[PDB]
């Protein structure tokens, strides 16, 4: 395509580039469980800090 | 205790570990020895017993694969194809055996799901071994052709890998008979008859006939015309072979 | 428990070279053509019954070491002496596969099932090579019926794609001298046999016979075609070669 | 990684950037999904394949010569991961 | 630095014998990929295409 | 079209852009503001913006 409201598409994509950045199922689950585990602990430590 | 965790790895490999076990109607037996562990891991290790019973349904076939050569040429394809499957199980188990060494698979809810992908494969491969006993073609073709009509598109792929190997001698008899004018029979695992009726001076006299007991069923009933073309003329495939 | 596997993996590797174990000893029963192995008692009975699964690989290896001794003892100049030269090649490439396993134990590790699935590609090749060698052990054959025997086995194996390739390398090194003495008959009608290595034996017009101690290639009639070419010189797909080779030298 | 692999396209193809772009895409796809070795590490197996290659071609002298060259490569003590280098040169003979 | 030059000379000799048709520049790049733990199987395939 | 398409790409690259801001940036590129400058500019403005939010 040529964009309908784009016209320096190379530069727009370029800006996005510079700002860039079994056992399969247990890897995905293990991350989900470990991320919730991190959260519960950050709320508690924060409350611990006010005291 | 941890010795018990080791002991089950060998029930996949064999039928027997540290304790003497046996297979009867189904299932590798369990002794968990002395009480000193929960009455509830023996149930975990019963789910796992059917995979040792299912291993030994492929293992006898592979003992029959490793022969001088005899029991079909079709009949030695079903077993040879099932051997390419036997070796994939082993690599899952040796990586599973590599977790058990201390560093894991000390846990038991994880031996359960590490064998579940092997389980879906191997019971339908065991069921396919009950489904076979013929060692001539035209009914071994009727075995793998019937498991590709039944649903569950997870097991349909598995049984398609054996179909192309079970068919592979059946087609090696077809194109060669065009070329040489020879027909391969050791036990009659080719679906044409060969000297059904004594030879006569040619007039297209029967000396090849299709048979109504044994026909490849990958072919509808079109194989009838196919074999009288080729046989008269000297003297995967569903209709994509003339 | 993981320790009793490790040293028996090492003992198993020592046997497969063809060399006595630490806890696996070799007892001849038939004169080491098949070895009646005895592994001696180990404390853990689980690891001992799994070790037994891997010892028939070594029994089938003794079958091939007597094949390459056997044809040398007779000093053939036949194609049986050359069939063994192939089995020495399959035997040289084998040794790289054991020695790797050996290398893997030095640093890093191989458990018993780590052993098991690496042996597993070659116990099947061994057993196909072992059965060609035991069928041949009758103190026979001389040239042409060695060839006849190896062709029937290739036409047996048909439909297991595995032995088609393995029997392919054996049947062409066996044919490497045979198509020499074949040409000598179809272009000159002369013989080149050190022994009797060519089916049409001799003793103008000449007194040709054939013997069924040197059975024709698959079919008796194409051997009869070469009977009929050579007189005129004096005045699957391989037997096929002959029928038009006759009829361009007729 | 990203640079070195692009360099590979550039020297062979003898073109700079915006010329080698599609080729880059094949290369990136094919290297990335199979990044790490799929063979068990072992210098000796690769070496044997190179010498059998010499014998098969009846270049016996060079097969012996090679044996001297591999010891020289090993001895310097600079490049480790040697099997993969050797492996590559054997595949492309 | 010097050992790194001597080693490259050995490798160039390994290349001539096997008829790879890799230059001093092409070999040096290949080495560098190889040292980062890339699978040689994949690497050989890419090369063949790049010569096309 | 292009903007929905770009909003997915922005997300796969995890850049930090929402739909509203992206739209303003596109008009900046078309007015010939360099990508390198514009990336600089986004970063500085965000840093200050967040510092102000934590005070509120």
């Amino acid at each position: 395509s040529n964009g309908i409201q784009i016209s320096d598409l190379h530069a727009v994509l370029e800006l996005l580039v510079e700002l860039s950045g079994v056992q399969v199922f247990e890897a995905d689950l293990g991350t989900t469980v470990a991320y919730q585990e991190l959260e519960i602990s950050t709320t508690i430590q924060r409350t611990l800090q006010i005291m | 205790e941890t010795s018990l965790v080791r002991d089950l790895l060998y029930v996949f490999q064999g039928i027997d570990g540290k304790f003497v076990k046996m297979c009867n109607s189904e299932n590798c037996y369990k002794v968990d020895g002395k009480v000193a562990v929960s009455k509830s891991l023996k149930d975990i290790t019963s789910k796992l017993s059917e995979l040792g019973w299912l291993h030994n349904k492929i293992k006898k076939y592979t003992d029959q694969r490793s022969l001088d050569r005899a029991f079909g040429l079709v009949g030695q394809s079903f077993c040879a194809a099932l051997h390419q499957e036997l070796k994939e199980y082993y690599r899952l188990l040796s990586v599973l055996h590599s977790q058990l060494q201390v560093e894991s698979s000390l846990t038991l809810r994880r031996l359960l799901v590490w064998t579940f992908d092997p389980k879906i494969r191997l019971k339908t491969l065991a069921a396919l071994v009950d489904h076979c006993q013929g060692r001539k073609g035209g009914e071994l073709a009727s075995a793998v052709h019937a498991y590709t009509k039944t649903g569950d598109p997870y097991m349909r792929s598995l049984v398609q890998h054996i179909l192309g190997l079970v068919a592979y001698p059946i087609l090696n008899f077809l194109y060669r008979w065009i070329y040489d004018g020879e027909l391969e029979d050791t036990y009659h695992e080719f679906f044409v008859a060969s000297d059904p009726v004594v030879k006569t001076d040619r007039l297209w006299h029967d000396k090849y006939s299709l048979r109504k007991s044994m026909i490849p069923s990958f072919m509808t009933m079109d194989q009838s015309r196919k074999v009288l073309l080729i046989g008269k003329s000297i003297n995967d495939l569903e209709n994509a072979f003339q | 428990l993981p320790s009793q596997e490790t040293c028996l993996v090492e003992d198993l590797l020592y046997i497969l070279i063809g060399v006595d174990g630490r806890y696996i000893s070799v007892q001849p029963l038939v004169g080491r053509q098949s070895r009646s192995f005895s592994v001696e008692q180990n404390l853990d009975s689980s690891v001992k019954e799994l070790v037994n699964r891997i010892l028939p690989v070594a029994t089938n290896y003794s079958t091939v070491t007597r094949f390459v001794e056997e044809n040398s003892s007779f000093e053939y100049g036949q194609v049986n002496h050359a069939l063994g030269a192939a089995m020495r090649t399959l035997g040289k490439e084998y040794m790289i596969l054991i020695s790797q396993l050996e290398h893997l134990q030095r640093q890093g590790l191989l458990s018993l099932q780590k052993l098991w699935f690496y042996i597993q590609p070659t116990l099947r090749t061994m057993e196909v090579l072992a059965s060609i060698a035991t069928s041949l052990n009758k103190g026979e054959c001389f040239g042409g019926a060695t060839l006849s025997l190896l062709h029937d086995r290739t036409f047996g194996y048909t439909g297991d794609s595995q032995a088609q390739e393995l029997c392919l390398y054996l049947t062409k090194a066996a044919s490497a001298p045979y198509f020499d003495i074949l040409e000598r008959w179809i272009y000159r009608g002369i013989i080149n046999d050190p022994y009797s290595e060519f089916m049409v034996e001799e003793h103008w017009d000449q007194r040709y016979t054939i013997v069924q101690q040197q059975i024709p290639s698959f079919l008796q009639k194409v051997a009869d075609k070469i009977l009929s070419t050579g007189k005129y010189l004096n005045v699957q797909a391989y037997v096929e070669r002959i029928e038009k080779a006759y009829n361009y030298a007729s | 990684p990203n640079v070195l692999l692009q360099n590979l396209c550039c020297r062979i193809l003898g073109k700079g950037e915006a010329d080698v772009a599609q080729q880059f895409q094949y290369a990136v796809r094919v290297i990335g999904s199979n990044f790490a070795p799929t063979v068990e590490r072992d210098e000796f197996l690769v070496t044997e394949k190179i010498k059998k290659e010499f014998v098969r071609q009846r270049r016996e002298a060079d097969g012996a010569l090679f044996s001297e060259l591999h010891r020289k490569l090993q001895s310097q003590g600079v490049l480790k991961n040697r099997w993969s280098i050797l492996y590559l040169l054997l595949s492309l003979s | 630095m010097s050992a790194v030059r001597e080693t490259m000379d050995v490798l160039l000799e390994i290349s001539r014998l096997l008829n790879t048709g890799l230059d001093m520049e092409t070999l040096s790049i290949c080495v560098r990929l190889c040292e980062q733990g890339i699978n040689p199987e994949a690497l050989s395939s890419v090369i063949k295409e790049l010569r096309r």
